[PDB]
């Protein structure tokens, strides 16, 4: 099942303060009006983890608690673990043998049989923090891995309608949360869904784009445009304004890209005798 | 893609001899080299083999106190020394290694031209 | 390296920070020069 | 060992670098993006120090943009490194002969910057699978060093420590000793907040900074607000 | 120690015919490693069928090879006057790696 | 009436050069503005 | 060098509508300038050509507008004697 | 060393090609500035 993203998933790109300005970054974001997968439970595949993932959830009681990452999820390579128990949160980059049954006040070791070579641990206040009905919890997250760093963003917001259960309108940015100096290679990803005996979660992959952010006078990002969605949006980007006047504007060129590569060195194979250049009996 | 071997050489009994195998035309940092001796008109015989990068060796039981198969990454050659020669050691010595670019070829399909050594006293 | 001269001084070392200083100074000078030229050309219009 | 290198976080600590010059003559002190002498004037974030031990001639392989066995299978700095480097020839400690220092030798493809590969599985150089036993086209990755004395400087043991510290002062944690005067407001005064410098008039402010959101900035990209470290007030610099 | 007994000793077909050989082994050897070779007189040998089924690069499709366990055969479809040599079979599964005896194909 | 491409002119089919140029400033924005103004005015003259 | 050229976007102002037309400068409409499948920058843009959209002027290929056969005063100039406007 | 960007970066290393690339880029930028300034000055003639 697929549904469409609807301009969601921006995060504060840097830790400075700005106000009444328009800013143009370039980083890894979720493209506007994208195509996200859709899962329902009353399903825990092993999904690929490309450059990055966007994750959301619409859910009353926390049926889902935490994630696991890793390149093979067996016990020959390292792999993460984030489990959010009743009062805290656990992170281990340690070595694991994950049990095929991943579901978790049940046994925590229900996920893994044994652990060795444990590398980097961390405990702190738990991620699930939402404050009776008349609404539903909408948690959103971003996970990204560059140059040996793992970074987590976050946000949450009560929602109004439950009828379509599709991503609602609006605009809310994701405050930075944590940065981890782990040291691994990530390709695959799976969620830890805990059933004891009514929730939906989505997935969208990140790409390199360019956005034009707007900050109000309080200092919050209340709007943005994708500089590559369509000609109007790139016109707005190049004029640095959310409004375009009547006329004909010239924006950017177009270049056909190369297909392959070519190498044409000459076809001789000897070795020039460096062995008397160095190793000569008598230097003059 | 080829191996070049040393030249013919005659020794007197009791001495020691050193044979060398050139290497050119492929990626030598991964391959392995084995040594095979064949007398005149007889079957082939095995001696031992070496993995280049690690340097580890392995020998036949008979050739256990007379062979030292060592290589040298710098010039990209593999060497073999035979000690305490006897009359029975006169044969032709070959050198073989798998073709190995990004991956090795799962079989020794590069064979040197073979060198001769005569253990005599005249 | 950066765009803050006090930053460049506090990081680099005066034998090898002045190179960056020269880059910065040259660029700012070019900016001013272009500005003044455009003002001259526009004043010609307004006088006409 | 180089193939599984340790790493230690530094935080919440007045860190001086005067002490470390008190060593045997460093075989190397390079500092790649900041001069070593003025290292007591800056406030950093998240200083990270990670250490290992290697052989003599390979010490010049620990630098941005170089290739070679260590640099592509064991440890790789990124191109835009920003930190210092130390190395100091321990042969009075790590040589007797010693054989529990290890390093990788075979691998499918090169590493990525700042990545640790720890697995010990049989390398398979061919198209046909191995069943966990060595053989033709089936090797073991690791190899021991065997640092015996009297090998000369080329083959003598060497300790190494590299420091990487990100340099934009987000909420600062580690920085060197310096006094602290009482702050004055509404007077043109030389200031030096946490690492900034320059003149201005520090006043009260009305802006609201998020907990991660430490110093503001303006159109021309110059600091114009700051969270005073001790008393977490928000000031305006004009 | 693996001992290979290459039989028959000598085989005498006329050109254009069908030829078969054999490498019966003492114990069992993994089919992963076993190779046939062709030794022209006065030459180094060369690799024909490595891995017990696969042909080496640049070899006519006449040569097949087959079999696993303890029996391996090599069949030449049609005999042209340049296939008259001495053929060896070598295992390199476990140490020591040992050869065969030879099998001369003549007119 | 003419027009110009900074990237194609300075940075002949090289990507490193484009990445290094994009941190200079708004020089091409300025040049494109100037040439566009000239080009429009040329049509205005004939109209008048 | 591989083919390249400029692009210009015709809009009535966001305050009225969001439809745009695109003019490719100094190319020939016959060959599809974008060559949709061919990798190029301006990537997400797939203005799929139809019967009404394509129209070749002297300035270049103009994709996204239909050529009526009346005459009006100029509204948004394009070149070579052809203008454009937003009308029923 | 040369006027070909690909050659400059083929021979030199990144810590040493930046000075040469800087020189080339500044020169081309200057040539463009001369052209634009001349055209602006010369369009006033045609307007008059
Ligand atoms: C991270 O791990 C994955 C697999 O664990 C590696 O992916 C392999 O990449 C090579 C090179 O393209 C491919 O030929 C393989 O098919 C990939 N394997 C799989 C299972 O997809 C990846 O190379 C590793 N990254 C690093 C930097 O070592
Ligand atoms: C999402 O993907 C499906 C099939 O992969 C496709 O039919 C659908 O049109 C896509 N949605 C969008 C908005 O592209
Ligand atoms: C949650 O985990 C922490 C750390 O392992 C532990 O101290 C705490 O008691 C756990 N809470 C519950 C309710 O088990
Ligand atoms: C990891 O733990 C296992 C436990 O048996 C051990 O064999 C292995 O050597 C350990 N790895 C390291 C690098 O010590
Ligand atoms: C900005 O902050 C002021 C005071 O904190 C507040 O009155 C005003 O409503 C804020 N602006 C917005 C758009 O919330
Ligand atoms: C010391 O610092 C703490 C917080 O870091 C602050 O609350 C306290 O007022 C400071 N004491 C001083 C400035 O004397
Ligand atoms: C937007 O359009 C409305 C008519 O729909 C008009 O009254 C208004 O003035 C316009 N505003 C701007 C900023 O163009
Ligand atoms: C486009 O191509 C057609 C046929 O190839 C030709 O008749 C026409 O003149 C071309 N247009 C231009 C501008 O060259």
């Amino acid at each position: 099942a697929y549904t469409n993203s609807f301009t969601r998933g921006v995060y504060y790109p840097d830790k400075v303060f700005r106000s009444s300005v328009l800013h143009s970054t370039q980083d890894l974001f979720l493209p506007f009006f994208s195509n996200v997968t859709w899962f329902h439970v009353i399903d825990n595949p092993v999904l690929p983890f490309n450059d990055g993932v966007y994750f959301a959830s619409i859910e009353k009681s926390n049926i889902i608690r935490g994630w696991i990452f890793g390149t093979t999820l067996d016990s020959k390579t390292q792999s993460l673990l984030i489990v959010n128990n009743a009062t805290n949160v656990v992170i281990k980059v340690c070595e694991f043998q994950f049990c095929n049954d991943p579901f978790l006040m049940e046994s925590e070791f229900r996920v893994y049989s044994s652990a060795n070579n444990c590398t980097f641990e961390y405990v702190s206040q738990p991620f699930l923090m939402d404050l009776q009905g008349n609404f539903k919890n909408l948690r959103e997250f971003v996970f990204k891995n560059i140059d040996g760093y793992f970074k987590i963003y976050s946000k949450h917001t009560p929602i109004i309608v439950r009828e379509p259960e599709d991503l609602p309108q609006g605009f809310s940015a994701l405050e930075p949360l944590v940065d981890l100096p782990i040291g691994i290679n990530i390709t695959r990803f799976q969620t830890l869904l805990a059933l004891h005996r009514a929730a939906a979660y989505y997935v969208g992959y990140l790409q390199p784009r360019t956005f034009l952010l707007k900050y109000n006078e309080n200092g919050t990002i209340t709007d943005a445009v994708d500089c590559a969605l369509d000609p109007l949006s790139e016109t707005k980007c190049t004029l640095k304004s959310f409004t375009v006047e009547k006329g004909i504007y010239q924006t950017s060129n177009f270049r056909v890209q190369p297909t392959e590569s070519i190498v044409r060195f000459p076809n001789i194979t000897n070795l020039c005798p460096f062995d008397e250049v160095f190793n000569a009996t008598r230097f003059a | 893609m080829q191996l070049v071997q040393s030249g013919p050489e005659v020794k007197k009994p009791g001495t020691s001899v050193k044979v060398s195998c050139k290497a050119s035309g492929f990626r030598f940092s991964i391959s392995a080299v084995q040594w095979v001796r064949q007398a005149r008109g007889q079957r082939l015989e095995w001696i031992g083999w070496i993995v280049v990068g690690s340097g580890d060796t392995n020998y036949a039981q008979k050739f256990q106190e007379r062979v030292t198969i060592t290589r040298d990454m710098s010039t990209s050659t593999a060497y073999m020394e035979l000690s305490s020669l006897r009359f029975e050691d006169t044969a032709v010595y070959y050198c073989a290694a798998p073709y190995c670019g990004g991956d090795c070829s799962d079989g020794f399909d590069i064979w040197g031209q073979g060198t001769m050594v005569t253990v005599s006293s005249a | 390296i950066s765009s803050v001269l006090n930053d460049i001084f506090s990081r680099l070392d005066p034998p090898e920070a002045e190179v960056q200083i020269d880059r910065l100074i040259t660029g700012r000078l070019q900016s001013l020069q272009t500005y003044v030229t455009q003002q001259l050309i526009r004043a010609a219009e307004i006088r006409a | 060992s180089v193939y599984a290198w340790n790493r230690k976080r530094i935080s919440n600590c007045v860190a001086d670098y005067s002490v470390l010059y008190n060593l045997a003559p460093f075989f190397t002190f390079k500092c790649y993006g900041v001069s070593p002498t003025k290292l007591n004037d800056l406030c950093f974030t998240n200083v990270y120090a990670d250490s290992f031990v290697i052989r003599g001639d390979e010490v010049r392989q620990i630098a941005p943009g170089q290739t070679g066995n260590i640099a592509d299978y064991n440890y790789k700095l990124p191109d835009d490194f920003t930190g210092c480097v130390i190395a100091w020839n321990s042969n009075k400690l790590d040589s007797k002969g010693n054989y529990n220092y290890l390093y990788r030798l075979f691998r499918k493809s090169n590493l990525k910057p700042f990545e640790r590969d720890i697995s010990t599985e049989i390398y398979q150089a061919g198209n046909k699978p191995c069943n966990g036993v060595a053989g033709f086209n089936c090797y073991f990755p690791l190899r021991s060093y065997s640092f015996r004395p009297t090998y000369g400087v080329g083959h003598q043991p060497y300790r190494v420590v590299v420091l990487s510290f990100e340099l934009l002062h987000a909420p600062a944690t580690v920085c060197g000793p310096k006094k602290s005067t009482n702050l004055v407001k509404n007077k043109c005064v030389n200031f030096n907040f946490n690492g900034l410098k320059g003149t201005g008039v520090l006043t009260e402010s009305n802006k609201k900074f998020l907990p991660f959101q430490q110093f503001g900035r303006d159109i021309a990209d110059t600091t114009d607000a700051v969270r005073d470290p001790q008393t977490l007030e928000i000031l305006d610099i004009t | 120690e693996i001992v290979l007994t290459q039989s028959p000793g000598t085989l005498s077909l006329s050109p254009g015919e069908r030829a078969t050989l054999s490498c019966r082994a003492s114990q069992s050897v993994s089919s992963s490693y076993l190779a046939w070779y062709q030794q022209k007189p006065g030459q180094a040998p060369r690799l024909l069928i490595y891995g017990a089924s696969s042909r080496a690069t640049g070899i006519p499709d006449r040569f097949s090879g087959s079999g696993s366990g303890t029996d391996f055969t090599l069949t030449i479809s049609r005999l042209e006057p340049e296939d008259f040599a001495v053929y060896y079979c070598q295992q390199y599964g476990n140490s020591p790696w040992t050869f065969g005896q030879g099998t001369k194909v003549e007119i | 009436k003419t027009s110009v491409d900074c990237t194609m002119y300075i940075c002949g089919d090289s990507t490193e050069c484009s990445n290094l140029l994009l941190q200079y400033g708004s020089f091409c924005t300025q040049l494109k503005r100037a040439l566009t103004g000239i080009a429009v005015e040329q049509d205005k003259n004939t109209q008048e | 060098p591989c083919s390249f050229g400029g692009v210009s976007v015709i809009t009535p102002g966001t305050n009225t509508s969001n439809q745009v037309a695109v003019l490719y400068q100094g190319v020939n409409c016959t060959e599809v300038p974008v060559a949709i499948h061919a990798d190029q920058l301006t990537p997400t843009w797939r203005v799929y050509s139809t019967g009404s959209n394509v129209f070749q002027t002297r300035a270049g290929c103009l994709i996204g507008a239909e050529y009526v056969n009346n005459s009006y005063e100029c509204d948004i100039p394009i070149g070579a004697g052809i203008c454009a406007s937003y009308q029923t």
